[PDB]
């Protein structure tokens, strides 16, 4: 859980 | 008001209940967690929604959306369902579901 | 939000949209697996309403979205409605919703984690960008 296959960017 | 068609996002600093009952006093209890109050504020939609903290590349849900300033000030914190007081009612609603 | 910004299409994968019977947004949601959503008691759900997985631009018509039925919703008792504590309400769904790059679940915490103040997080959703 938790990993985002597309990696969000802040 | 504007609501958006895309969705937003905005990093925000978790807050003591302690520091935080100085905004909002006897309303803060302890299953709620404070954030916020840095510049951004969550605001009417955002309502459910998660509060996730990054750790070790992996994102947990430490809060979700619950309510906050009237008119959504960014100097106000924001209020929200503190997950960990709440997440052993969470692992057996699906144990037992 | 207010003062946040765009996110990247698909980067918040277990961010669904609770949508009423007419398609009106009106709370957010995460998934905690492929049968489960996490939501706020005070979003008031129904088994009318839908959860929608892999949403990015509610304006557009180009998106794989998925439409999912809710089978039941369990308010948690602890909530208070008049002081809003205990906050939350879990959505099982009538049929399991598809992972894949855009939908996936977010994770839970241990109920003994400390997650200090001054610790930054991120929060995500459709709400109001101006009161
Ligand atoms: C039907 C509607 O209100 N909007 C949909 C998207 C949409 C937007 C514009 C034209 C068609 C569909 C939606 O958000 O409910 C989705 F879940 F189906 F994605
Ligand atoms: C919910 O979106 C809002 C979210 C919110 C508003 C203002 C400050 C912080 C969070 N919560 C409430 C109780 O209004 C929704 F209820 F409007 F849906």
């Amino acid at each position: 859980c938790g990993v985002p296959a597309i990696q969000p960017v802040l | 008001a504007n609501t958006p068609d895309r969705l937003q996002q905005a990093s925000l600093p978790l807050l003591s209940n302690t520091n935080c009952k100085k905004y909002w006093g006897t309303k803060i209890k302890d299953a709620m967690i404070c954030a916020g109050a840095s510049g951004v504020s969550s605001c009417m939609g955002d309502s459910g929604g998660p509060l996730v903290c990054k750790k070790n590349g992996a994102w947990t849900l430490v809060g979700i959306v619950s309510w906050g300033s009237s008119t959504c000030s960014t100097s106000t914190p924001g209020v929200y369902a503190r997950v960990t007081a709440l997440v052993n009612w969470v692992q057996q609603t699906l144990a037992a579901n | 939000i207010v003062n946040g910004e765009e996110a990247v299409p698909g980067s918040w994968p277990w961010q669904v949209s609770l949508q009423d019977k007419t398609g009106f947004h009106f709370c957010g949601g995460s998934l905690i697996n492929e049968n489960w959503v996490v939501t706020a008691a005070h979003c008031g759900v129904t088994t009318s309403d839908v959860v929608v997985a892999g949403e990015f631009d509610q304006g557009s018509s180009s998106e794989k979205i998925q439409k999912l039925k809710i089978a039941k919703v369990f308010k948690n008792s602890k909530y208070n409605s008049l002081t809003i504590n205990n906050d939350i309400t879990l959505l099982k769904l009538s049929t399991a919703a598809s992972f894949s790059q855009t939908v996936s679940a977010v994770c839970l915490p241990s109920a003994s984690d400390d997650f200090a103040a001054g610790t930054t997080c991120v929060t995500t959703g459709w709400g109001l960008t101006r009161y």
